[PDB]
This record gives C-alpha cells, structure tokens and sequence, in this order.
C-alpha cells in the first residue's frame, strides 16, 4: 500500500508525510527498519499530505525520513476462544512466549458503540460476599461497577476478591485488562490463576484472557490497551453470546494517557490540563463495555483518584458511565476499615425498595442514616467531648461506630495483611446482622468486638472471647 | 504559516471546480475539518462532507472554514469534496413525536419506524420577545410535596435543579413528568402537558431505563426523549437541547402547554468548550469559552408563556445542574443561577439523613412564587414555609418540635407523585397543629395512614378541593372533621 | 492534486512558496527558465524606488501589486512568475519575496547536483594545495555532482584546515587537535 | 458612504474589511442584505485596512464577502420626549410594536463624560419611606445608589418598591435601562407599569422611557445597552434641565458582557476571567452619571455579586462608583427579613451629621452597633431592631416616624412587647399594634 | 522623514502600534495628530507600542505621530499650589494656565 | 547491569521529589501545558518508567534483582499532594516517616500504622 516518511518525532507523536495515498484516521503505520514492530496510530491529518499519529512503542532510534508503511485498516488484533489463557498487549501480540495466538479472525480495536435498541434493561443483583458492597451498594448483573480511590487506599485488593468471588464462581470467560498498573501485580495475577487452574497451560479449558499494558508503556500503549481488552470481550459478548466479565485496572490510565499525549497533538489545554476532548474519548471508550440484547458484560473497573480529589475532571467523567460506584477512603482506611469503602458515597442504580426489596432497603437506609448522625456529630465530639452530648446522642453514636466496625470485613487476599481468614458473608447474614446491630439487640457489647468478622455470630463469639479472657 | 497558505493551494493557484458551492478538506483532526474554499457558506449554515456525513459551519475564517463535525472524522480525509445544503439546522415537530425516542437531529432510534410529522422548525430560532408573553399564573403540578408547595413552578417558568451527583434530579424530573398522567388522561384540554426529556452525555442503558420507567407508568403516549449520549459527537450534546426546546416550542406556539427537562446542561457546556477549544478559541475561565452564557441564556430564553393574543401555550424549562463537591461558585453553576427563575436544590447530607427528596428549602427558591399556586396550596404553604424559617434560623422549643414535625412531613417516596389535594391534605394536618402530639418517627406512618383513610372515605371532599382549587370554609370544617377523627382513631 | 517534491526541503512561509514554484515548473519543464525569471524580478524589486513602493505598509494591497502587475507586464512574464508575484501580494508576503527567491536558488542547485563545500584555514590558501585538495573532494561526491567550494580563512586555527561537505564535517585543524592533546593528558 | 466586506466571522465578533473609508473605533457598521437590522461596533483596529467588531445580533447566515455600510457614527438612537412610555433596544429600534419613536434629536451612545468644572456638591436627602434604607444608608438626590446582591436576595424586588415609591412620587421623567435581565420580569414590569398609570398608551403623559436589551441577546447588546440608557437619560438632563432617575437592572450584566466581549476580542484575561479594560471602561460608564450644573440625573443600580462574593472584580469595581450603596445580604435573605439588606455592608455618604441631623446620625449609629455586637438584654433589643428592619399590605413610614421609633426601641421604652410584633409592619404603632392583638389572642 | 515622524499601524483599546520613528527613545512622549499625546513604552524591531494619553476615537490608522526629544516631565514649582491639575500639570480647576518655571522629569 | 547478571543490587533515589521538580522546569521551559501543581501531564510516567525498572527476574532470566528504595519529602506531612500520591501509586509499600515521633526523640521516627510492605511477609526469615 502507501509509504511514506517520517517528518517529526516528538516522544510518542510521529508526524508522517505521504506523497501519495494518505491514510485514514485511526489507520496503522508499520515503521521500517526496526528490531520490534512499532505501530503508529493516525489521529490527524495535518494537511500538506502529512499525518500526525501516536507511537504504541518507543520512538527512540527514529530517524526523521524513515520509511513508514501504510496497513490500510486499523489495529487489529486476533480475537476467539484461542486467547483465552493467553497474554497479549496492545496490538495483540503475545507476551507471554507460548506462540503465535493462531485465531480464525482478527477485530479491529475501534469499533462503534451498540445503537440505544441493543440495550438490555434487566437488573439482577449480583452478590459478591462482600459486607458493605452487597448492603449499601450492590453490583448488577450485566451493569458497570467502577471502584474509585486515591493511591493505596485498597483498590486492586478488592479487584482482587472481587475477581475470586465472582470469577471463580462464574461460567463465562472473564476478561482482565491492565492499563497503566504495576507489571509485578499483572505476574502475580497471571501465576494466582495458573495456579487456581483458571489458566490451563496445557489441554486449553481457559476461561480467562489477559491484556496487559503497564506503567512502563509510553504514552499510546497505555491509551490503547483499554481498547483492546474491551475488544476482546466484545468479541465473546457478541459473536458467542456468552456472558462476559470484563476487569480493567486501571481505567484512569486512559485519560492519563490521553492528556500525555495531548500537549504534542497541538490542543489547547482544558481545565486542570486534561485534553479538550476528555469526556468524548471517555464516552465513546465506555459505551462499548455495555450488556446488550446479544450478551452481557459485567464490567468492574478501578479507577485512580488523583491526589484524592474526586472533583478531578477523569472521576468526575467517570462517574456518569457507571451502574454501581464503590468508592474508597483514605480517611476511612487511615481508621484501619477494610475494605476502605465510604458508605455515604457508594451508590447503586438497583438500590430499589422493587429490587432489592423492603427490608434490605430498608436496612440500607438505616445503616446510611445513623451513619450520617453520626458524621454531622464528630465536630462537637471532638471539640466538647463525648460526655456533653445528649443520651440519645450518646447512644447513635455508640450503634454507629459499631456499625463502622460491623462494615469491615477480612479478605482471602489479605490474609498476609490481616492475619484473619477471609471471610465471605453471603447476602442473608449481611442484612440480618446490621438489623440486628440497628434494633439495638447489642448495645452490651464492645466495639471492637465487630472489626473484622464475619457474619454477627462470629462477632458475638469475639465479644464472648474478649470478655472471658479480659 | 496561514491554514490555507499550503503548498497545494499555493501551486495549482500559480499555474491555474466551483469553489462558491463546494470545499475541499485542509485538515481534519479531533472533529474539526478545516475547508478551504467554500465561499459562500453562511456562519452555522450546515454542510455536507463527501462520507454522508453533515457539520457546521461554525468560524468562518478569512482563508478557510472551521467544520464541526456530526460524527466519526475516520470517514474524512484531506482533500475531501465538501457540499453546501444552503440551510441551518432543523427538527421536525408536531404530535408525531410523542412516543418516540429521537437522536439530536430528529431521526427515531427507538426502531418504531421513520417519523411521520409533516412540520419542520429551526432550531436556532429566537425567544419570544416582550410583548408576546404574559405573566406566569398557571401551577405547573411535580406531584412533590416539597416543590409544590415550598417551591412551586408555574407554566411558562425555568426553574433550575441544581446539585451534586447522586442527589435525585432526575427522579424530580422523571416525578414531575409521570405527575402529568392524572391531566392529559381527562379531557380538559388546558390542563394538559406534554413532556420533553432531553438526555445529554448519559449512558445508552440510562436512558433506555429512562424510558422503561416512563413506559412501566404509562407516560411515554405523551413524551419525546432527545438523546444525545455520552459516545455522540460534541456537536450534537451541543445541539440536543436546542432540538428539544423546538420540538417543545411546536407546542407552545399553538396554544399547547409543553415541558421540557434539560438532563443536564453541564454537560452540554462540556461539549461546546470541546468544540470551542478545538477551534482555536481563546479560553476563559476553567477553559470555558467566552460566550458560554450567552448558550444557555439563548437556550433558556426560549421557555415563556405567551398570551392569548399569542395562541396561550407555554414551555416550561427545568434544567439539570451537576455541582462538584457543592461548590456553586463555579462558572457553569453561576451563569445557570443568575439565568433562571430559581432552583430547586439537593443536598447530599439532607440525602443520606433520610429527608428523600433531598431539596434543601433553606437555599431553594422560586421567584415565581405563590403566584403559580392554587388557593388551597397556597393557604396551607405561606405558613408551612415560615414555620420552616422561623425553625431553621434556631435550628423555642415548640420551633424546633414543630420544624421536625413539618420535615418529617415534608419526605416522599420515589415515583409516587401526590395529587394537590391529598398534599394539601397532608399539610393541613401537619401545620394546624395536629401532629404535636405525634413523636416524629411515627409521622411517616400517620401519612400513610391518613391518605388511606381520605382517599377511601373522602372522595367528596377531596372531589370539591379539586374543582374549586380552594379550601372553603365548609371544606375547612371537613378538614378537620377528619384529621380530628383520624388522630383520635390513630395509634 | 499530486505534487512534486523537490529533492532538498525548505521550511518557512519561504519554503513552503518555492517548493509550490518548484512543483510547478517541473510539470511543466519550465525550472531554468522560471530560475532567470525570479533572477530578474529580484534584481526588479532590489532597487530602492519600488522597493520602497512595495513594502509601504500604507498602500492599498491593490495599488502594490497595480504596480507589480504593471512592471510585470513590462518584461514579459511567464504566466508561471507573474501568478507566484500575483499571490505574494495577495496574501502581503510580499516583502519576503527575496528569501523565497533565495529558496528556489538553493532548491535547484541540489537539482544541478551541486554540494557546497567549506574550506576554513588559518593562512590565505596557496593555489596550488586549493586545487589539489579540489582534486581530493571530488571523489567523495557520486558522479552527477559538482563542488561549490569556498574557502575562507580564520587565523584563530592555528593551522591545518576545518573542511565542510555540505554538513558532513572534517576538523582537521590544530587548535583542536591541542584541545584533545590537552584533555588527554589532564585526565 | 465607505463600504467594506465581512472577512471573517467567529461566534459574535465579526472582522470587516474596508477598501477605502476606515471607520474609526466605537463607529456603528450596518449589515446589507439582511431582513432586522444587524449592527456591528467597531472594537479594534487590525491594520491592512481591516476592523474588528461586536455584533449587536445574532450572527448566524453571515457570508464571507457581505458588503458592510458605515454610518460614520457610534449608535445613535433616538431622544427626547417622545421616547417616553416606549421600549426600545440597544440600538433604539422599538419593541413594544406601537410603530416608529419620532423624535426630533438623535443622540450617540459614546459621549465623553462632564466636566470637572461641571461638578456639582450639593447633597439633598431623597427620603424613599423605608425604614433600613432611609435610616442606615439613605439615598442623596443626584448620588448614584447601587444595590448589590446575590441570585435570590430580593433586588429586582427592591428596585421594583423603589419604582413604585420614588418614581410615581418624582416628576422629572425617569429612564429603565434593563440590562441583560430575563425577559419574562420585564414584561412583568412593563404590565405592572402600564397600569399603575406611569405609562399611559394613549394621550402620552407617560414619565418613564424603558431600554431594554435581555438575557437572549449577544454580549455586544449586553454591554451598550446600559449605554443606551445612558444616553436618554443624558438628553432628559442636559437639553431638559430636568433631575432624572436612571434605574439600571442589573449592571453586572454589562460587566460580564464586558468580559465576554474580551474573551474574543483578542485580549489576555486579567484576574478571575473579566477583561483587562474592566475599571477603566465601567468607569466611562459611570461617569457620565453625576449631577452637572446643568441638571441631576440620580442612578438606582442593581447589581448582581456573583456567588455572593463583594470581592469580585465586578462588584469591588462598582463600589468606588456609588454614593450610597445598599447590598442585599442572603444570610439575612434567609431569615426571612425583608428587604433583605445588610446593616453592616450598606454605606451612605450623606449619613454624617453635617446633613441628616443630629438624632438620625445617632440613631443610626447606635442600631449598627448593636446589631454589631450581637447583655442579654442587649441581645433582646438587638433582636427587636432585626425584626423592626423588616418592611412589608405595604408599608411607608415617614423619616422622622422611623428615627423615634427606632430610638424607642433602642432605649428600650418597648422591652416587655415580644420579638415578632416587629416583624412585618411598619412604625412603632403598628408594632405595638400587633403586640396587643398577638397577645390578647395568645 | 520616517526618523523623527512614524504612522500608526494599528489601534485599538488605548494602544497605538506606530511604524516608523526609528529615533524616538523609550518612554519618550510623542504627539499624535489629532493633538493628543501618548509615551513610548515598547521600542519593537517592527512598531513602537505607544500608550494614548486619551482616547481610541480620534486616532485612526494612518495617523502621523511626531516626537518631542524629551522624557515624560511635569511643571513643578509653588506654582502649583493651590490649583487642581491633572496626571500632565494642566490645570483642570479653570483658573487660568500654570504659571511654572520649572520641568521636571 | 546487576540485575541482568544474576547479581543483587539496591537502588536509592534521593530524592524523587526533586527529580520531578527538575522536570517541571524543563517541561515549564519547553511550553508545556501545566496540571496539577504546575505539574505536567506525564510526572506519573516519568516516575513509573523508572520504578518498574526495579524488577526480580526468575531463574530463565539469571535471577537477579533491583530493590528501589525512592524518597519522597512531603509538605507538612500532606501524604494527598500529587508526587507523593504518583509515587504511592508506583512503588509496593510505604516507610512513613513523622515528624510528631521524630520530634518526641521516637528516632526512627516510622508510623508503624501508616507503613506497610505488599509484598512483606512473603520476604522474612522464619525467626524474625
Ligand atoms: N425521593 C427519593 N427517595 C428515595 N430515593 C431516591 C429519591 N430520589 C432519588 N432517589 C434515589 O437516589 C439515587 C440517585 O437518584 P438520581 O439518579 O435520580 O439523582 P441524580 O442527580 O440524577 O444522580 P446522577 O449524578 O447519577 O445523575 C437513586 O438511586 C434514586 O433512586
Ligand atoms: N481488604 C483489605 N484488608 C486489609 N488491608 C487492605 C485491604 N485492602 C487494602 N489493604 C491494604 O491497603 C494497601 C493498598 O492496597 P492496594 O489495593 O493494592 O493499593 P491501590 O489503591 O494502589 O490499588 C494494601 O497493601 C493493603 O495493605
Ligand atoms: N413581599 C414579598 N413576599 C414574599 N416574597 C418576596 C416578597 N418580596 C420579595 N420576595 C422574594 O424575594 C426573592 C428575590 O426576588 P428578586 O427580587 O428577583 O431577587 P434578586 O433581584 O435579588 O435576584 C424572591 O424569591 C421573591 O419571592
Ligand atoms: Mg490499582
Ligand atoms: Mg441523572
Ligand atoms: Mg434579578
């Protein structure tokens, strides 16, 4: 097809100029004479027949006349049952030296979101054994979670339970892609699932594909990845009916990446610093990780909250895409709550009386409101002390730090942390036991008798323990 | 330097195609397609690019033509054949549109059909001036107990609701256009209001939810649902909410009353500083454009109440407002306050403290006031609402018993909008006193209770509080025959 | 439109000008004589009077190129030369009009083949050794290829000679190779 | 005339290009070729015979190469008395649709402020009826007022009383300029006018002339049309003698149309986002509103304070510019008390003793002390005078009945009568009116 | 005599790019045609930035602009006493001109 | 090189505090567009493409290793600020210095609450 020459090289930007066929936007550029294959992604035409384009690689060694070829389609990476177990990157490669991924066929990367008649509307809760997730916001078959939070305050720990719980449980090959994280966690991930047979290295049974790029990508591969692991689980949505899970970690990555390369791209800079075109890059990214009337995806996404801000342009974006939002706390985690989650902030579009019925409901609401006493108060309480306030007062605040307590909860990845087993509540026991802690059926017994337990009868059994040997 | 001083141009114009009525594409890039030629294009005239797809004609440049875009740019490249249409932007109107789901442009997505309207309207036409209009008198009902009394919205009024995310504005608006099905059901016909939803930047599955709850409550025969989401091109989240307020202004010309709920306008300025800053425009404050007011002033502008020289009809404008954080110093919420006729605002701590809906009375507003109120309404609200003042400012015992009393009132369940008269029911009984002697946990329970009791036993009465609008002296008496009784016959 | 690329690259709004002249000329094999047409016009607009006519910023863009159209048709332009002029004034890049000239020339002189060559020396060159390092610097070129050489001199080398190809580049002089003396017997 | 070509065109600023005749700054330009008049204001001078300019319209069907005619003249609209009970635009067409305003003088909206050897001293009290105003900050005939506030505190409400108040109890032609204000309050202003007899559609006795460029216009229109009213105002005193009111709703439109403009006008951004010519172009504003030897004309400004800030450049810019300003507060907004204006923000000038007397300057001296310091007792009677701020059936309560009945209060002759038979009434007989029925009952 | 005398090029919100005047010295204050007067602050290789002590209206592009030689200055002196000037030492107070002997700078 | 041998090495980055401040002004110096804290938009990159470098090879690749040991200084203890919070992203654990215990002659001053290791007890000896 079409050749052309390098014209520029600024860090991950490569302006190629073509004498004759220009290729479309969002095409693939094959550098010519390099070790590795560098991919060059068309994001402009800048007139004069030159192209501006994003570099999946390193552009280090480029030389400004270097023959580039044309592909004449976009990105294209193999998609079927045979990536399953397997590692790929960006352009879907594998990276994991087992062979060629020998696929039936290849999808590209960019796609067209499905039309408002393919959407699905059915809501079915999804129980993750988890406290405070399955209580005050519980997740949807079929619907975008999204776990926000600062940096280190438990967000790939819980990606984590949640992929065990609910991976292992499930029938329906499960898709995890990892944008911009730490390349120790993605080999760890990938030898907990060889382990757990999930990955099948011989006699291919895998339910399970990985994409993975990482911190240590430039700039177009970490704005990529995404997309690919996203393409990957389109394929086993649509093309299989199958009922997909789909993890990515982390998806602030993308807007990170996006914003990097923006400055070279030659946009003026919108709020805070991001690309002007944050929340359309955002959209037409997230509106393909969607259940339709062909399959379902059950997307669980973590997302980075820079500097713990929330308001930051990416968070906020965010949060509109999303069916069930898990937001954790620094604050609450410096308080030694695990899983850090923030129950007057994570919300839930099947939080509905018709849904999850009256009394989990109404249970939810209760736990929120004694909650929300119970911060309106701290000021005073701190300020005056606790022995000025009223004996009602007194008393909200004793059931709502025992169910501060009560919403921690030790996990089966974290037993190297907590030193506690992990615990996996089921649905039941959670609304049972915060009624009960409600009611008042244990104002008798201490606080720390409810941090980190699992249902409330091991909580009455530490409460027995700490009053026979104190 | 110079968009057209390209080597291209500049060498078949030494040396030696209509370039009047047709362009061809400079650079396209990030939905901008700059065109060279063109010459004589109007300022947003709407264009037509080589791939079936339409932009706008939005800087016209000295040397060149700045294009916005109405969809995927991978289907334009340099040199492209751009074509003239001659004409600005479109919808087509009429009742054919009731029922239907539309994209930003009038074209059905709910895969019912093509539209079968005979009528079509710019979208970028002007307000109605001074004259047309008349003072705004009629109550626009939301089935809320908090709005329609405390911040009662009238037909031809912008009232604004504003707050942080997850809050419950889309359930006010989404309650306010169910509320519409106990009028356009019967037959007087002045009474009626047809609903617009316009959806901007939502999520594909939002608004199809959207509307399955408005099809599970019967109020889609009589709405129209614009959607423009989150994946659409940023010119038309721009363009959505000026289809929609057409699509309403159809209504409001011929002596209809319409509706229409702008989810949300943030937004839609997210998408104009996109287009603006793609363009090349100077930024101004958090990047947004300069004339960023002026778009939602002229949007906002379009929602009156004509006269009955003027056929009567209305619009009736609630814009959606996301604040980050609370903070309602910021650029968007200011310009959006200072345009409307006051907000309805939502609180997120008034949220979790179980007061649902969240409408926080202290900061809410409605400038329009009881002049938008029938009678009864009003008889009851002038004194709720400074009982709730004097309450909040000392926030005296019987103040703050008799404040608790009223806000444990004042909460409501979701898509359970109220008819006027049992909310005036309701509110007698809490504000003459009757619920002093109730301890306040037990006065959600009393509600219930007692609007059972007058729905089953009092027809009559509530039949008359409907047809007169007031509550006469011997209807007062009946009032408190009842509530009198129920309290005595309560537990 | 397909374009021709000339086989050296200018930038600038200069560059950007001659390289539109150049693929102009060569579908049309026009290119020496368009070179003595823009030869003329710049020694034209080199006199003070019209110089002084034409980078008046208070004309009216219409009256300068009135003139330049008038003194165009004067000597007979190529329509080539006259619409290049034409629109240097349309779009006022008029006054720069030198340095796009100045562009062509460099342009067709890597058409002709031609690299330039810098001999820097610390004593005026005898003829001899100038000829003779000619003779040298002949057999680095591909044939096809003639040597502009201009040999200035710098004193300041303390010898021997600074000779560039074009950009490739061989310092042979002294002062340099007692830097080098130097820093090696330092570290 | 010169007639130029349209070049460019971005959003509402509109670059025209003029083979011969350039137009000088702030000339008006009209548009060919269109059905309503679009007028262009001259901002910027861009050399090679081209200008830059403000649309007075919207811009949209405007082509590159429309010719462009020049009036030679910034925008002039019609003056004198027949401009009286009629509505007319930023560029004096009418919009009431009662037909042409046939006046025998035309006036330019860009005038040079008065002199300084024009400059008048005399302060005469204009005494309005209330009791907050007249009494902490009262208004001075010929002074420019201002009342600043938030969204929602009561000024549009306010300038409305004053309306009512002064400019039916005045007989020296008032002037509305409202200035980029919603569209359905104006027309409500309008009706509520035309009825209360001060505009009369038939056999002209009409006394206030309405300017009126709304919410929906560009920034251009926004920003002259404060100008406008200038301008009436500016002929109904210099050729007329007479002292006229000029109440202009609301002036932080014109500087936030002021800054829009900048935005494209090609201008770096000075602090917050407004212009980098804020002060000095409100300050060409407002200084042609004053009192020359040659007649008065006393400005009523509402002005809107941005999130209820007084520390933006807008507001703070406005302060220096008024004799007597009065800001409405939302704090006190909230609690009910109305008007909503704040004690302890709203300056007077005439407020020394040297003007109002000796018992006014002391009276309100010492009500804004106790209301600063709010012994229990002290608390008690600051309570009170909260209460008796508040003015609602509406209420006038002459100067001299406000000045003995807040001294009343203050010396405490009325501490047994209880906090709220203060509240929404008018002077000390009403309150004490109200006192005995609330207690007789209750 | 593009030495002593440039030509505004531009103007616009108070300022005046004036080509020419390639002798005029930084914050020297030069005379406009129109009889106002304006300081040259910005001494550019093309322009000179000069800042109007007055008004858009009057000047216009093409205007002739003429230096004085001398340094922004004032009258000073007890002259002054007594009267109401403006920021140049004019009187504004209508009592006559000022009867200073001295400038200053 | 170390770790690329089957050797051991230990890297200490002093800090990379200042690390970024140098960049912010090259990137300042360049035109950049600026973000949080006048930051650019790829600090976060310029930190992670250097402490993923710090890895620990198999048995196939030698067996060796690359510990960083980065340090970070915050601004009256702010942990939230940007940099700190990049780096927290990047690295496996934390070493939280106070100044409160610091003070309070508690030397070394480490916040055994706010400290934690990922990886940790999978790198002990059985005895400790
Ligand atoms: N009156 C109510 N009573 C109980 N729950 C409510 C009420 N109103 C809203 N909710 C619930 O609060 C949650 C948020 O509601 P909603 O989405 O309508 O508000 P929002 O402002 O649109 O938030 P978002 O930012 O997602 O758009 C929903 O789960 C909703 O069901
Ligand atoms: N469920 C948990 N129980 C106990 N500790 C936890 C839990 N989740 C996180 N942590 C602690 O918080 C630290 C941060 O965890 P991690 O999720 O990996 O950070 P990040 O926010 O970058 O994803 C962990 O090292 C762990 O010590
Ligand atoms: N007499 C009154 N009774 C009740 N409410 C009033 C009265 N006068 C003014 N208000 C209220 O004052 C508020 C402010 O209205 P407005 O004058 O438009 O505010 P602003 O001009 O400060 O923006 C409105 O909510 C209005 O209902
Ligand atoms: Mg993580
Ligand atoms: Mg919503
Ligand atoms: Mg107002």
């Amino acid at each position: 097809a079409a050749t052309g020459r390098i014209v520029a090289v600024i860090g991950a930007v490569v302006d190629v100029q073509f004498d004759e066929g220009l290729p479309p936007i969002l095409n693939a550029l094959e550098v010519q004479g390099r070790e590795t294959r560098l991919v060059l992604e068309v994001a402009q035409h800048l007139g004069e027949s030159t192209v501006r384009t994003i570099a999946m690689d390193g552009t280090e060694g480029l030389v400004r006349g270097q023959k580039v070829l044309d592909s004449g389609a976009p990105i294209k990476i193999p998609v079927g049952p045979e990536t399953l177990g397997r590692i790929m990157n960006v352009i879907g490669e594998p990276i994991d030296e087992r062979g060629p991924i020998k696929t039936k066929q290849f999808a590209p990367i960019h796609a067209e979101a499905p039309e408002f008649m393919e959407m699905s509307v059915e809501q079915e809760i999804l129980v993750t054994g988890i406290k405070v997730v399955d209580l005050l916001a519980p997740y949807a078959k079929g619907g975008k979670i999204g776990l926000f939070g600062g940096a280190g305050v438990g967000k790939t720990v819980l990606i984590m339970e949640l992929i065990n719980n609910v991976a292992k449980a499930h029938g329906g090959y499960s898709v995890f892609a990892g944008v911009g994280e730490r390349t120790r966690e993605g080999n760890d991930l990938y030898h907990e699932m060889i382990e757990s047979g999930v990955i099948n290295l011989k006699d291919a049974t895998s339910k399970v594909a990985l994409v993975y790029g990482q911190m240590n990508e430039p700039p177009g591969a970490r704005a990529r990845v995404a997309l690919t692991g996203l393409t990957v689980a389109e394929y086993f949505r649509d093309q299989e009916g199958q009922d997909v899970l789909l993890f990515i970690d982390n998806i602030f990555r993308f807007t990170q990446a996006g914003s990097e390369v923006s400055a070279l791209l030659g946009r003026i800079p919108s709020a805070v610093g991001y690309q002007p075109t944050l929340a359309t890059d955002m959209g037409t990214m997230q509106e393909r990780i969607t259940t339709t009337k062909k399959g379902s995806i059950t997307s669980v996404q973590a997302i980075y909250v820079p500097a713990d801000d929330l308001t930051d342009p990416a968070p906020a974006t965010t949060f509109a895409h999303l069916d069930a939002t898990t937001v954790l706390s620094r604050a609450i985690a410096e308080l030694g709550i695990y899983p850090a989650v923030d129950p007057l902030d994570s919300t839930s579009r099947i939080m509905d009386p018709n849904i999850v019925g009256s009394e989990h409901y109404d249970v939810a609401r209760g736990v929120q409101k004694i909650l929300q006493d119970y911060k309106s108060l701290q000021d005073i309480i701190a300020i005056l002390g606790m022995d000025e306030l009223s004996e009602e007062d007194k008393l909200t605040v004793s059931r709502a730090r025992k169910i501060q307590r009560f919403l921690s909860q030790p996990f089966q990845v974290a037993e190297v942390f907590t030193g506690h087993m992990g615990k996996l509540v089921p649905l039941k026991e959670t609304i049972k036991g915060f009624q009960q802690i409600l009611a008042g059926e244990y104002d008798h017994l201490p606080e720390q008798a409810f941090y980190m337990v699992g249902p409330i009868e091991e909580a009455v059994a530490k409460a027995d323990k700490l009053a026979e040997e104190h | 330097t110079g968009t057209a001083e390209m080597s291209s141009i500049l060498e078949e114009r030494i040396l030696g195609v209509d370039l009047e009525e047709t362009g061809r594409v400079l650079s396209i890039g990030d939905g901008i397609a700059r065109v060279h030629g063109l010459r004589n294009v109007q300022a947003e005239e709407m264009v037509e690019f080589s791939s079936g797809l339409k932009g706008m004609s939005l800087n016209l440049e000295p040397d060149n033509v700045g294009v916005v875009v109405f969809g995927n740019d991978k289907l334009i490249k340099e040199g492209d054949i751009v074509k003239r249409t001659g004409a600005i932007v479109d919808v087509p109107v009429g009742e054919e549109l009731l029922g239907r789901v539309v994209d930003a442009l009038g074209n059905a997505i709910d895969g019912k059909g093509p539209i079968g309207s005979k009528t079509r309207r710019r979208v970028g036409l002007k307000a109605p001036g001074i004259i047309p209009r008349i003072s705004v008198r009629e109550p626009m009902q939301t089935g809320i107990k908090a709005v329609d009394s405390l911040v009662p919205i009238g037909r031809g009024q912008r009232e604004l609701i504003i707050g942080d995310r997850q809050t419950g504005k889309t359930s006010i608006a989404i309650d306010t256009i169910i509320n519409q099905k106990r009028f356009n059901d019967g037959s007087d016909e002045k009474k009626k209001l047809y609903c617009i939803y316009v959806a901007i930047g939502q999520k594909r599955s939002t608004v199809a939810q959207l509307v399955k709850r408005l099809t599970d409550a019967d109020a889609m025969k009589y709405t129209i649902v614009v959607s423009a989401t989150a994946s659409d091109a940023a010119p038309l989240q721009y363009l959505a909410p000026y289809s929609g307020c057409s699509m309403g202004e159809y209504f409001r010309d011929n002596g209809k009353h319409a509706l229409i709920i702008y989810d949300d306008l943030s937004k839609q300025a997210v998408a104009y500083r996109q287009m603006s800053l793609l363009l090349r425009r100077p930024p101004g404050r958090e990047a947004y454009p300069g004339d960023v007011f002026y778009l939602h002033s002229r949007l906002l502008e379009r929602a009156a109440k004509m006269n009955d020289a003027f056929g009567g009809g209305s619009l009736t404008a609630l814009p959606v407002i996301e604040t980050q954080a609370g903070d309602v110093s910021a650029y968007i919420p200011t310009n959006v306050i200072s345009i409307t006729d006051g907000q309805i605002f939502l609180e997120t701590e008034l949220f979790y403290k179980g007061i649902r809906p969240a409408i926080n009375v202290g900061l809410s507003v409605s400038r329009v006031g009881s002049a938008a109120q029938t009678r009864a309404m009003k008889q009851v609200a002038g004194t709720m609402k400074l009982e709730l003042a004097q309450y909040r400012e000392v926030a005296t015992q019987q103040l703050l018993s008799r404040g608790v009393r009223l806000t444990e009132l004042l909460k409501q369940g979701q898509y359970s909008p109220m008819a006027i008269e049992e909310q005036v029911a309701v509110i007698y009984a809490g504000v003459r006193g009757y619920l002093d002697k109730l301890e306040p946990s037990k006065i959600t329970k009393f509600e219930n209770a007692f609007l059972s009791h007058v729905v089953s036993q009092h027809q009559a009465l509530l039949g008359t509080i409907r047809a007169d609008g007031k509550i006469s002296e011997q209807s007062d008496a009946k009032l408190k025959e009842i509530v009198t009784n129920f309290l005595a016959g309560f537990e | 439109a397909k374009l021709v690329r000339p086989p050296v690259q200018v930038y600038g709004i200069e560059g950007r000008y001659a390289t539109a002249l150049y693929s102009a000329a060569s579908k049309q094999n026009k290119l020496e004589q368009v070179e003595k047409e823009l030869l003329r016009v710049a020694q034209i607009l080199k006199e003070p009077k019209v110089a002084a006519s034409v980078l008046n910023p208070y004309v009216k863009r219409s009256i300068k190129v009135k003139s330049l159209n008038d003194i165009t048709a004067k000597e007979r332009f190529s329509p080539l030369t006259t619409n290049l002029i034409n629109l240097l004034a349309e779009n006022g890049r008029l006054s720069n009009t030198q340095g796009v000239v100045s562009a062509f020339s460099t342009m067709m002189s890597v058409h002709r083949g031609e690299v330039p060559c810098t001999v820097t020396s610390a004593s005026p060159l005898e003829e001899a050794t100038l000829s003779e390092l000619k003779t040298v610097l002949k057999s680095f070129l591909s044939q096809g290829q003639v040597l502009k050489l201009e040999a200035k001199t710098d004193p300041s080398i303390l010898g021997g000679m600074i000779v560039r190809i074009g950009e490739k580049y061989v310092d042979m002089s002294v002062k340099t190779k007692i830097q080098k003396l130097g820093r090696a017997m330092r570290e």
